[PDB]
């Protein structure tokens, strides 16, 4: 049991890590700004910052707190 | 005659600028027909620590 | 115990997926680097100019989210 | 004449209005900021006094001026410390029973429940038992009273203003010209015959009269109150003649040659005070008297103002050879014109220094209950130790400082330093290679051994049963010191150290020092300890002779010391600085004496230290680094997995902030990982992205923030990688020795 | 002495007194109302 | 003004040698010679490491890489202010001129030099990557 | 009874942490003498040991089966059952001081953005401005509020972006 | 070997030339409809890729641009 779940935990984060990956190499290689002319595709990278702060905020917030109740404890 | 005047504030339109919508002083405009005509001096420096660059009359509104 | 640890494993899915966001949407060229298109998704830096540009692709982007991946598993 | 006291008066204006302009030093501080990475120029640059100015005067005031800063500053501490002891201590319980009472001299305020950490340390107090060694300094000092001790504070703050002025006095009243500084032959001769031979002779006298009887009396089972304060042992010479009879004859015996007459309190006795289980202190005074005769003629060998003594340029422009071109020719003009260079060789010997003191303070315990105090000896060896290591680094860095900026070619034309510089890839390549060998010969070993003893082949391991690798070398000059007394030292009544050989110092129970016995083991962590040792040495050897030029770059001078690279061509330039290579230096000396101090803990734990209980020592862990220590395995697991139950299970007990520490450390270490790790890049995007939330609530600062420097990143990096590893270690091996020991 | 109290208004200093101040206030409420879990007063 | 031919009978500066100096690069493929004419016998740096000293007249010099023929170049011109100029040789015995291939140093302009690799375009203006996709070899849309 | 948590004053887990960690201090008591300096120190914890527990006690706090109190997060179950002291109230009363100190940053920044060079009244702090935005900082959430309303909280789109938007 | 272009936004202000520890770039007159001169890189395979030219360009975005392509021996500024 605890094999199979570490295996396939770390085989998901693996994965799922590669699924941006290659996310990246589409805005990269593939994707034609013209040709997404103000789709939901152009409309993410017109409010990144956004999207990249509000997941630094969850992230600070959530290393702040947790980290501090671990150390409080 | 062309481009704004020698103090006025001018917003930038140049995408790969790092001052990108913001709004820096006009130093001096070429009225040579030459590319980037416009000079514009800027109160935070960029990345490479430089305050100001060329622009053209594309690039440049008003304020 | 196990809320403090699912909130240390969302800080982990939260970075995880900042950091993979940031590389996937800061691809195609930044502030720092406007042009990172144009150089591909892997490259080793744009040089020690303007400030510094170590771990400037998308590439190293991913290459950091996958510490706070394995950490997060 | 030449040698003079050169000063300009009133140089520098005393003034508030410079410390209003952050950044006055630099011209392009003096600026402002307009980003953050000015905020950390501004403390990066705020000592490299030479980026200030170029001329070497006013560097070299700035120098002395920061020296007595410093010089108060210790001051301040060292006062902090006797008044901690006078006001914060159990030191006068201590000095009454030395072998149950736990040294502790500071004091936790009851606010949020750390008045835990107030220990049960003895003597009807309540404190954190401290490690530094001060009782037992104080003790052979011949202290005996918080009084003394306030006093001594008192004198000390006095001292850090005396400091403090004169650093304010010698910089901006009356500052030396640069030929005062540059007066070299006299500042050896001075600090030769003055700072240490009449330091030395002051602090035999000390001995003489204080310590000796003081602690001769403290031997004897008196009381503290009940011993005559020193000085009526300065007055009445009949009490020290009652002590030591020479004081009788007074001191005619020494102006008539008549040493002898002081063996009473000036002796060769050489071993350990059974009762206390530190250095005989008439070994000690005898001992200071002898150098501080030696440093006072060696403070008599250079030239100053009258014809006799040494020029150092002519010492050092006669010494040439068919192997070395002009040999020493213009490194005097190094020496006298570069604080850099001056700055690496006294940095390094002190810090070899320092090392040297932590092996010789363990092995000849100096003070009285030092030995027993094991927490203290090994809290003293490890701070020592690591002190040198960063010492040398320091030396690395700034011999590479001098080649870059002090260097001059007209200068240094085929002499030793050109002809280094010439040859370096050889230097290199030889260190490459003897680095290589090394880590395989030794490291290559524990491996074998793990796998072997993995295999189920113990048969076949570098151990002491099986295939031996005897330190014969060292065991035979084990011996030979041993056996010193007998022929080549007959005036020595013991070896200096028990560690030779011979039999156990027990005090209070608890073995002092007891012969240390090299085997297997033994032989592979100190070639272990070569091993790393030469690595570093090839890392900061290498950025000093490539700090110029390399055949990747050939114009590193002009790009700086400092600077984070070239470019990401040539396949990549990252780390070709000298910083960069005093930057891997600092791992490296790290991993070095990370290693050093593990095996003294293990070896002292194992080999030396522990009870008698019966007629017979039971070792703290058993004995068993000769049999466990062949591996990696026992290294983590009797050795780092066996002594942490002390730290992780002292929750709840005066020893809980070392548990607390222990985990901060290790949370720092792994934070260093994200400096070390990354790079700027992607840091800048990040901050950029959040100056856009920033700028759309109108919280954007106008010193825009930047992401560190790629050097600053470094920095941060391995100052917390040092500051996590280190700490961890400190707790370790605090919450381990302060209850195993 | 306008240079002085411009120096100490500067960034680091008036940072040190400032947490200085805020530490003090947490330290003498949590000495004066020891062990704080939950708002009930 | 004309392509200058190497002259063979070149001294050289008075170094008492070093290990940066040429490899078996020198012999295989390439390496550098770097003449100058100084007014007086001059202690200057090698770019190998170490201090030579330049003779009065001209001064002949040999390196593995073209980096340490410009670094000697830039020393010479800005601590001493010397006119060097430097060739590519193959073990063949093929001298190629380099470095001020037009007589003039490249800071200054001569007039008559072509301009190379010169997008007349905005480097914002480049086209995406998805349109020099498949372009045989992998390229950048600067080209 | 929320999630199987038993009041902490009904709890027997409760009252032998309580006991046991007095048994601790009362063991290093017994090595001192009657009024000494560790005396005195250990019989103040012991105090403020058992009006610690009194207190959590008597604040309704929840305790498990380790005898531990345990908080409420849940506003509804910790304004049903009286929780709300335990992060429900200090939530608010961290918000108000977090939005304090942010406020009076913000106003800090914009009334310094308007000097020659904003940047050396941000390493060096104009002192009176700051204390007196400190001073009028108190009602920073009505004055968030009708800075939110008004449309001059937010900045419009003339934040800087990168090249793709 | 690596990619140097230059863009319309030269100000001539010759310092990429300048800072080139290659001799790759050069000053022409006249091709970029500017002022007297604009950069050229007519020796870009000897291009190592430092990067040190568009450290001192001074215009944003910048006008010389180094794209890291195929490696050679002189591109990896081997002295073997
Ligand atoms: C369906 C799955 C899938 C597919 C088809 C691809 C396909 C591709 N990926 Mg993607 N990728 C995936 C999953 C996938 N990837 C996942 C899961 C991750 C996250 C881990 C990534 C992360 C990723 C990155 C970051 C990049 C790619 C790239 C690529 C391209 C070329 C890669 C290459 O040259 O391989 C060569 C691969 C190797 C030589 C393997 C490297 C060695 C790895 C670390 C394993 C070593 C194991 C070791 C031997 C174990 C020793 C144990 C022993 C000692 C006991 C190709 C289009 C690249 C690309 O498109 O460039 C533009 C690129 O940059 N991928
Ligand atoms: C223990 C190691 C460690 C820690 C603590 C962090 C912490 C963090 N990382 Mg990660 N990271 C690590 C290792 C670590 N990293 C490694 C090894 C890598 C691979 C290079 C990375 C790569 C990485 C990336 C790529 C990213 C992060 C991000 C973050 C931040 C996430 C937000 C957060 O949790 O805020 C909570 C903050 C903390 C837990 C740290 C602060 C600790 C306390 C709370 C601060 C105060 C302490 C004390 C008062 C200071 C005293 C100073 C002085 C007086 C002595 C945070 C600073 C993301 C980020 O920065 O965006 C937000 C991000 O994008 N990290
Ligand atoms: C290396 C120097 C050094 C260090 C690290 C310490 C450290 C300490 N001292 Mg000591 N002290 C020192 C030098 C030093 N002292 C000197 C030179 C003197 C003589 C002037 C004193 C006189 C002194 C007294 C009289 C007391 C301390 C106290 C303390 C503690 C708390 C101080 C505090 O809250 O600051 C507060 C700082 C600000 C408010 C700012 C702390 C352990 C206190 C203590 O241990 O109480 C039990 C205490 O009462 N110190
Ligand atoms: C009140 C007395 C006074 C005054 C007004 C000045 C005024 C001046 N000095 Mg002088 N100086 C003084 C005392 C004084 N000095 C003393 C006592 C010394 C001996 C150390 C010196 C040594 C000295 C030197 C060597 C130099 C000056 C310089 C200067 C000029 C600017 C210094 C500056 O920016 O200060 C602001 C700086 C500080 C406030 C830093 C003080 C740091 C102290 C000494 C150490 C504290 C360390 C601390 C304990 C670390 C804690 C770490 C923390 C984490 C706990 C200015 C003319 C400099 C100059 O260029 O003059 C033209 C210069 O090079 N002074
Ligand atoms: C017998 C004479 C003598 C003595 C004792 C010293 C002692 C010292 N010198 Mg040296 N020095 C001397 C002569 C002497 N010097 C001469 C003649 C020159 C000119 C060539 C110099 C030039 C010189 C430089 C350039 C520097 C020193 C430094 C030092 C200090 C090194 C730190 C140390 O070991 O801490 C040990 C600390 C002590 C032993 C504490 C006691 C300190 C006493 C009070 C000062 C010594 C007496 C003083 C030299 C004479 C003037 C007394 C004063 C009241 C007028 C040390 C105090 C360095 C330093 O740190 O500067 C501050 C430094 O940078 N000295
Ligand atoms: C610096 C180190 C040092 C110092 C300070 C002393 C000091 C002393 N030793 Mg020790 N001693 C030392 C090292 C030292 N010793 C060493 C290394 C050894 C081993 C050889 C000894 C061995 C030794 C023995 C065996 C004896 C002493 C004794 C003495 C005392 C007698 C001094 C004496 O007769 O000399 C003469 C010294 C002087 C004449 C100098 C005095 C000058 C004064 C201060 C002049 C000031 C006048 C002023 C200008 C005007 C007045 C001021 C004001 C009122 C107006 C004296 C306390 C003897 C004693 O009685 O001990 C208890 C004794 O029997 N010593
Ligand atoms: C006698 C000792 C000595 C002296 C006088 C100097 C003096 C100097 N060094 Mg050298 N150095 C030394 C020892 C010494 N160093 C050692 C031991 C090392 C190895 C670590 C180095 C490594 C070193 C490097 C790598 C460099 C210098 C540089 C410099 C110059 C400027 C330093 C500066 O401005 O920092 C000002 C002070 C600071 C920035 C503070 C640093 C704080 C450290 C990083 C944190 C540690 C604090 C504490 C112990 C940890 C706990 C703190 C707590 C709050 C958590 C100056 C000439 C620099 C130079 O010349 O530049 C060209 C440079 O690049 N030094
Ligand atoms: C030169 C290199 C010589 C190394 C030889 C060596 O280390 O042997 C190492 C071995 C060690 O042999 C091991 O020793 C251990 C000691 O505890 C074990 O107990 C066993 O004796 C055995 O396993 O010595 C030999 O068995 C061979 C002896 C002959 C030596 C050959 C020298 C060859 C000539 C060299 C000069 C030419
Ligand atoms: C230690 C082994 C040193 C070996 C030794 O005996 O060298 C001794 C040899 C003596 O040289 P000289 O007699 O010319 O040196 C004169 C001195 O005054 C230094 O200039 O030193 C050298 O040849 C250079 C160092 C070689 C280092 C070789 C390392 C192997
Ligand atoms: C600890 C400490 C302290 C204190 C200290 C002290 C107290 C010291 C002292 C010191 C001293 C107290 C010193 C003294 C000295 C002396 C001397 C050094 C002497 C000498 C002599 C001689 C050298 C002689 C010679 C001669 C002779 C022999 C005879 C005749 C002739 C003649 C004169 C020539 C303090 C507070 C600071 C604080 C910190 C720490
Ligand atoms: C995390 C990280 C950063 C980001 C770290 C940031 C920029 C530094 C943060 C320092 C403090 C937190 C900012 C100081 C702000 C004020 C001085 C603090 C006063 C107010 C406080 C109470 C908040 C880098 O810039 C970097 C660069 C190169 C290699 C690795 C890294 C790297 O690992
Ligand atoms: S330091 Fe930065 S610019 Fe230099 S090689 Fe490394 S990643 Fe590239």
């Amino acid at each position: 049991q605890a094999a199979l779940y570490t295996h396939h935990q770390y085989i998901a984060g693996f994965i799922m890590c590669g699924a941006f990956a290659h996310g990246a190499i589409f805005f990269i290689r593939d994707y034609d700004p013209e040709q997404n002319k103000g789709n939901v595709l152009a409309r993410m990278l017109d409010h990144k910052e956004a999207l990249i702060s509000h997941l630094s905020w969850v992230s600070l917030f959530l290393g702040f707190h947790t980290l501090g109740l671990y150390v409080h404890n | 005659e062309v481009g704004p005047k020698r103090g006025s504030l001018v917003k930038i339109l140049r995408p790969e600028s790092y001052w990108f919508n913001q709004v820096g002083k006009v130093v001096s405009v070429d009225q040579s027909g030459v590319r980037y005509p416009v000079v514009v001096r800027f109160e935070n420096q960029n990345y490479a620590g430089v305050t100001t660059n060329n622009y053209a009359l594309d690039e440049v509104v008003a304020a | 115990g196990d809320f403090l640890v699912h909130h240390a494993i969302a800080l982990g899915l939260h970075t995880t997926t900042l950091i993979l966001v940031k590389g996937a949407l800061d691809a195609r060229g930044s502030k720092l680097m406007p042009d990172k298109k144009d150089f591909g998704y892997s490259f080793p830096c744009d040089g020690p100019g303007r400030g510094g540009t170590c771990d400037i692709s998308a590439y190293d982007a991913f290459y950091l989210a996958v510490f706070w991946m394995l950490n997060t598993i | 004449k030449k040698v003079k006291i050169a000063v300009d008066r009133n140089p520098v204006e005393t003034s508030f209005e410079k410390w209003a302009k952050p950044g006055h030093f630099s011209r392009t501080l003096s600026k402002g900021p307009n980003t953050t990475t000015w905020i950390w120029n501004l403390h990066a640059d705020a000592h490299d006094f030479d980026s200030h100015t170029s001329d070497l005067e006013e560097i070299s005031r700035k120098v002395f001026s920061a020296h007595f800063g410093q010089l108060g500053i210790i001051f301040i501490w060292l006062s902090g410390m006797y008044f901690h002891g006078a006001r914060f201590s159990n030191y006068e319980a201590w000095l009454s029973d030395p072998t149950h009472i736990k040294p502790s001299a500071q004091v936790v305020w009851p606010i949020v429940g750390q008045e835990i950490l107030n220990g049960d340390v003895g003597g009807g107090f309540q404190g954190i038992q401290i490690t530094s060694g001060f009782f037992q300094l104080w003790r052979a000092s011949g202290i005996t009273s918080e009084l003394q001790l306030y006093t001594t504070a008192i004198g000390g703050l006095v001292m850090a203003a005396a400091m403090f002025f004169a650093g304010w006095f010698h910089y901006h009243k009356a500052a030396p010209k640069l030929e005062w500084f540059q007066n070299v032959e006299s500042m050896l001769n001075h600090h030769l015959g003055g700072l240490l031979g009449l330091g030395s002779l002051a602090w035999a006298g000390h001995q003489i009269h204080v310590s000796l009887p003081v602690n001769k009396l403290l031997d004897a089972g008196v009381d503290p109150k009940e011993i005559p304060l020193p000085h009526d042992l300065l007055l009445n010479r009949a009490i020290m003649a009652d002590l030591y009879p020479s004081f009788a004859k007074g001191i005619a015996p020494f102006f008539t040659l008549n040493w002898s007459e002081y063996s009473d309190f000036l002796t060769f006795k050489g071993g350990l005070n059974p009762v206390t289980g530190g250095l005989w202190l008439s070994d000690t005074a005898h001992h200071h008297v002898a150098i501080a005769v030696l440093f006072l003629v060696a403070g008599h060998m250079y030239r100053t103002n009258w014809g006799i003594g040494h020029s150092m340029k002519e010492i050092l422009e006669a010494h040439r050879g068919p192997f070395t071109g002009e040999g020493h020719v213009g490194l005097y003009e190094i020496l006298t014109t570069s604080w850099h260079a001056q700055l690496a060789i006294n940095l390094a010997l002190f810090g070899s220094l320092s090392i040297i003191v932590a092996h010789h303070m363990y092995a000849m315990p100096p003070y009285p209950y030092l030995a027993t105090d094991y927490g203290t000896q090994l809290s003293l060896f490890t701070h020592h130790t690591w002190i040198g290591g960063f010492c040398i680094v320091g030396a690395g860095a700034h011999a590479a400082i001098f080649m870059v900026r002090d260097y001059d070619p007209t200068n240094n034309y085929n002499n030793l330093l050109d002809r280094v510089i010439r040859h370096r890839d050889a230097i290199i390549s030889h260190l490459n290679w003897v680095c290589i060998f090394l880590g395989f010969h030794s490291f290559g070993l524990y491996i074998h051994n793990d796998t072997m003893s993995a295999l189920g082949r113990p048969q076949d391991m570098f151990s002491d049963t099986a295939i031996q690798l005897q330190p014969v070398f060292a065991q035979w000059i084990q011996n030979t010191h041993f056996l010193a007394p007998q022929l080549t030292a007959p005036n020595a009544l013991a070896a200096t150290s028990l560690t030779w050989g011979g039999d156990l110092v027990a005090v209070g129970g608890k073995v002092a020092m007891m012969p240390i016995s090299l085997g297997t083991s033994d032989f592979m962590v100190h070639h272990i300890h070569a091993f790393t040792i030469h690595v570093t040495v090839l890392i900061l050897l290498k950025g000093v002779l490539f700090a110029r030029s390399s055949r990747l770059i050939p114009d590193k001078a002009n790009l700086g010391f400092r600077f984070p690279c070239d470019g990401p061509g040539r396949g990549g330039t990252c780390q070709v600085s000298a910083w960069d290579h005093v930057f891997l230096g600092l791992f490296w000396m790290y991993n070095s004496l990370s290693i050093v101090i593990f095996h003294f803990s293990w070896k002292m734990q194992s080999d030396v230290w522990g009870t008698v209980t019966a007629s017979g020592v039971s070792h703290i862990t058993g004995g068993n680094f000769a049999q466990s220590a062949n591996t990696i395995n026992g290294w983590l697991r009797d050795f780092l997995w066996a002594q942490s139950s002390q730290v992780i299970q002292s929750y709840g007990s005066a020893l809980s902030a070392y548990g607390l520490i222990f985990l901060g450390a290790h949370f720092v270490w792994a934070f260093s990982l994200m400096f070390l790790f990354s790079g700027r890049g992607y840091w800048q995007e990040l901050i950029e992205s959040i100056v856009w939330a920033h700028n759309k609530l109108k919280v954007a600062p106008a010193i825009q923030p930047r992401a560190l420097s790629i050097t600053q990143g470094r920095a941060v990096g391995v100052a917390h990688y040092l500051l996590g590893g280190i700490a961890t270690t400190w707790s370790f091996f605090l919450a381990r020795i302060i209850s195993v020991g | 002495m306008k240079d002085f109290t411009t120096y100490l208004s500067t960034a680091p200093v008036i940072a040190t007194i400032w947490f200085t101040f805020t530490a003090g206030l947490l330290i003498e409420i949590n000495r004066y109302f020891p062990d704080p879990l939950v708002f009930s007063f | 003004w004309t392509v200058p031919t190497l002259n063979p009978d070149t001294p050289s500066p008075i170094f008492g040698g070093s290990t940066g100096g040429l490899l078996r690069k020198a012999q295989t493929e390439e390496f550098y010679v770097i003449t100058w004419e100084a007014k007086k016998e001059q202690i200057f740096e090698m770019p190998t490491g170490g201090a030579a000293i330049m003779r009065q007249g001209p001064n002949l010099l040999k390196f593995g890489k073209k980096e340490q023929c410009l670094a000697l170049t830039t020393q010479l011109r800005n601590k001493f202010k010397l006119t060097p100029c430097f060739y590519r040789v193959f073990p063949d015995g093929k001298v190629q001129y380099l470095h001020p291939a037009d007589g003039v140093y490249p800071e200054k302009v001569n007039a008559g030099r072509v301009g190379a690799n010169q997008n007349m375009r905005r480097i914002g203006q480049n086209v995406n990557p998805i349109k020099v996709k498949f372009s045989g070899r992998m390229m950048s849309p600067a080209e | 009874d929320i999630a199987g948590l038993t009041p902490c004053s009904e709890s027997k887990a409760y009252a032998k942490l309580e006991k046991k960690e007095l048994k601790t201090l009362e063991k290093r008591l017994k090595q001192y003498e009657a009024d000494s300096a560790p005396a005195v120190a250990l019989k103040a914890t012991m105090e403020r040991t058992k009006a610690r527990f009194a207190n959590y006690a008597k604040a309704g706090l929840l305790c498990g089966n380790d005898g531990l109190p345990h908080l409420i997060a849940d506003p509804g179950l910790a304004l049903k059952y009286g929780h709300a002291g335990e992060v429900f109230i200090p939530t608010f009363g961290f918000l108000y001081v977090a939005g304090y100190i942010g406020y009076v940053g913000r106003q800090y920044l914009i009334a310094v953005k308007g000097e020659a060079k904003p940047t050396d009244k941000e390493i060096i702090i104009d002192v009176p401005l700051a204390t007196k935005l400190a001073w009028q900082g108190a009602g920073w959430p009505l004055a968030a509020v009708q800075e939110l309303q008004r449309g001059t909280l937010l900045e419009k789109e003339e934040n800087i972006t990168v090249s793709p938007r | 070997a690596h990619i140097v272009k230059i863009y319309d936004t030269c100000i001539g202000c010759t310092q990429c030339v300048r800072a080139c520890p290659l001799d790759v770039l050069e000053m022409v007159p006249w091709d970029g409809c500017k002022a007297s001169q604009m950069a050229s890189a007519p020796r870009t395979e000897d291009c190592v890729g430092c990067k040190r030219c568009e450290t001192a360009c001074p215009t944003d975005f910048l006008s010389v641009r180094v794209y890291l392509g195929s490696e050679s021996t002189r591109s990896m500024g081997l002295s073997y």
